[PDB]
């Protein structure tokens, strides 16, 4: 009876990754962001 | 004491052979689930042709 | 006092057993709890109140409420519910970050 | 969530729900705790057919919110409708408060009883006496004397 | 107590400066000179690198606490 | 007994004043049958379904009339019918369609507190199944993160119907957010990306959009400057807060509690 709370973690998996990716890199190409975060496309990478 | 039986107690089913029995400063950096280091290096030379 | 502490957990419990979270949060906001809760009923109150805030995006207090329940929970016994309290806390922490 | 139907501006349809709440004002009162104060709004409404049955619900809801001052205020609004069934486990909770409020009012009046005293509500005064007579009709005299002294009457 | 004294001494200066409207003594001159130097000596506005220096020391005292 | 609804209820009404047909019914039910839970009379199951039918049909015309306040009053009633603890049919004909219709509404009103507290009424249909509710929930996650190109993709894929009575509400909750994000200290952005990005090719909406927002008009030059530097770097205001803080340490270190 806890799966309801887990399906909402998808946002956190990106927040943590974006935090570390922005913490370790200084100027990373927008396309490269999608590949490391498995965003599936660069167009939506900008918004998140 | 006043133990709570309403919450089910999950079966232990633990390994009682002292698999690790070690006390360290264990952090979360020890479980990156990477395939050793020799393997990654070993394929590195061949992948780049060197 | 000394009796409504046990009742509050029980009445709280039935709400959790079903998905009746909407009207569960109403009772917590209104009803208060005794200061002398025997240190045993207080363990349950924190857990249930922890999950109620957990589902409603009130994470910040969700983690603190549970961890207080963890330390006030019996150590030697009550092993069954230690797993459940631990499981939700790690999930609540993960959402927090 | 049955109290949901309280805003269609239909005087007869509204009251039908209010009838139902009292029977379910304990099992799931919580939802009607603070998000719905329209009971008082309708209790001031000129629509009539109400202002005494809403007070029954209005005071009952405030019973367990703890604000006995609010519960006492609306409880008298039902007048003869409220405390008619003087045999129950609820009537004693408000009545025990009516005597509580009256005694705290009577004493403050005694300081300046020569005019410019607070206008003690008539409806409350009648309730305590009605309780007072119930003491006499019960023949129990020991309790009767003290409450007279406490009330300063 | 220090704040009480500072206010009283400051109030004493204000009372003398009542001569601006109703002259008592025709501007002592020297008293003004010191007052000008007093203002210049006021600590420099707390917006520059001073603020960082304060935090690096106020917090350093908190560790010991 | 006193259906009153068999006349033309099934057919469509293009904004017809069909509310009148309903009014005479919802009154007569309570005299006819009590729609309160009424745990008593468990075996009598026939009576309610007529009451439920009078109810779930309410949403059909309502949602089409752009009735916000009237809408909520109906969702409160109908849900209880689906939830009754008395024995009834396990699932209606519109089990999931209507429920999500409420859930999607809650997100539209930017009330996520009630959205998550409402999913538990649906045990395991959130993602695995119940195509009716999978889309409304998916909309929540997408909005929670910055992923918006999916939102318009889902905007064209709706499980129940056009649902346009709500998508219009999301427009207010999306464009205002997108503009706010872009408001940071970025550099010039030409009127070519922001114009053909979301759905439109070359409208005048941005011109109005720019007018009510900032984005000073220049030589095809848009600026978004954010300093947030003059306000910081001050301790005088911290001085009063700090003074109170330390005194409390002194207070709770000397005097007996």
């Amino acid at each position: 009876g806890t799966y309801t709370l887990i399906i909402r973690l998808r946002h956190n998996v990106i927040k943590t990754g974006v935090r570390m990716i922005s913490l370790s890199y200084s100027r990373i190409s927008l396309a490269d962001i999608a590949q490391k975060l498995q965003l599936d496309s660069p167009e939506d990478a900008e918004f998140i | 004491d006043d133990e709570f039986e309403e919450f089910p107690a999950e079966d232990w089913a633990g390994l009682d052979e002292d698999e690790d029995a070690h006390v360290w400063e264990d952090n979360w950096d020890d479980d990156n689930v990477e395939d050793d280091f020799s393997n990654q290096l070993r394929a590195e030379l061949e992948k780049h042709g060197y | 006092a000394d009796g409504q502490a046990t009742l509050l957990n029980l009445l709280l419990r039935n709400y959790l057993h079903y998905s009746l979270y909407d009207q569960a949060e109403k009772l917590v906001s209104k009803s208060v709890f005794p200061e002398q809760a025997n240190n045993n009923e207080w363990a349950r109150y924190l857990y249930y109140t922890g999950r109620i805030k957990a589902i409603q995006l009130e994470y910040s207090e969700a983690r603190r409420t549970m961890t207080n329940a963890l330390r006030k929970a019996p150590q030697h016994t009550a092993v069954g519910f230690k797993q459940t309290v631990h499981k939700l806390l790690i999930v609540v922490e993960l959402l927090l970050g | 969530g049955i109290i949901s139907l309280l805003d269609e501006d239909e005087p007869q349809l509204k009251e039908f729900a209010l009838h139902k709440l009292n029977a379910v004002v304990n099992d799931f009162w919580a939802e009607i705790s603070e998000s719905v104060d329209k009971i008082e709004v309708l209790y001031e409404d000129e629509g009539f057919r109400s202002r005494q049955f809403a007070a029954l619900v209005a005071s009952k809801v405030f019973y367990h919110l703890g604000a006995f001052e609010e519960s006492l205020n609306y409880a008298l609004g039902a007048g003869d409708l409220f405390n008619v069934n003087d045999n129950s486990e609820y009537v004693e909770t408000i009545i025990a408060k009516c005597i509580d409020h009256y005694t705290k009012q009577c004493v403050e009046n005694a300081d300046l009883p020569e005019g410019e005293k607070k206008p003690i509500d008539q409806r409350l005064e009648g309730i305590v006496n009605k309780m007072f007579q119930r003491c006499l009709d019960d023949h129990k005299y020991k309790q009767a004397i003290g409450i007279a002294l406490e009330t300063r009457r | 107590h220090g704040l009480k004294g500072l206010n009283s001494k400051l109030l004493d200066i204000r009372s003398y400066l009542e001569k601006v409207a109703t002259g008592k003594l025709p501007i002592n001159h020297q008293i003004i000179y010191q007052l000008q130097d007093v203002f210049n000596l006021l600590p420099d506005v707390s917006l520059q690198e001073f603020v960082k220096a304060f935090y690096l020391k106020t917090n350093d005292q908190m560790v010991v606490v | 007994m006193y259906e009153q609804l068999k006349g033309e209820w099934n057919r469509k009404s293009p904004n017809l004043s069909k509310c009148g047909e309903e009014l005479g019914r919802l009154k007569l039910v309570l005299l006819e049958l009590n729609f309160l839970p009424t745990t008593g009379t468990k075996l009598t199951k026939q009576q309610l379904i007529l009451a439920r039918d009078i109810l779930e049909i309410g949403a059909q015309w309502s949602i089409l009339r752009k009735d916000i306040p009237s809408f909520e009053r109906y969702m409160a009633q109908l849900k209880c019918y689906y939830f009754d603890y008395k024995e009834q049919l396990p699932e209606s004909a519109y089990m999931h369609q209507l429920l999500g219709l409420n859930l999607l509404f809650l997100l539209s009103q930017n009330r996520v507190a009630e959205f998550h507290t409402e999913l538990e009424r649906l045990p395991a249909k959130d993602i695995q199944t119940n195509v009716y509710i999978k889309h409304p929930v998916s909309l929540e996650q997408y909005l929670m993160e910055g992923s918006y190109n999916k939102v318009f993709l889902a905007k064209g894929n709706i499980p129940a119907e056009s649902y346009t009575f709500f998508i219009d509400i999301l427009l207010d909750t999306i464009r205002d957010e997108i503009a706010g994000c872009i408001e940071k200290a970025y550099e010039k952005i030409l009127f070519t990306e922001a114009t053909r990005i979301l759905f439109f090719n070359t409208p005048k909406k941005m011109t109005d959009y720019a007018k009510k927002r900032g984005w000073v008009l220049g030589p095809n030059n848009y600026y978004s400057f954010a300093s947030q530097q003059q306000k910081p770097e001050d301790t005088t205001i911290p001085s009063t807060e700090l003074a109170k803080q330390v005194i409390e340490y002194a207070r709770q270190l000397e005097m007996i509690v």
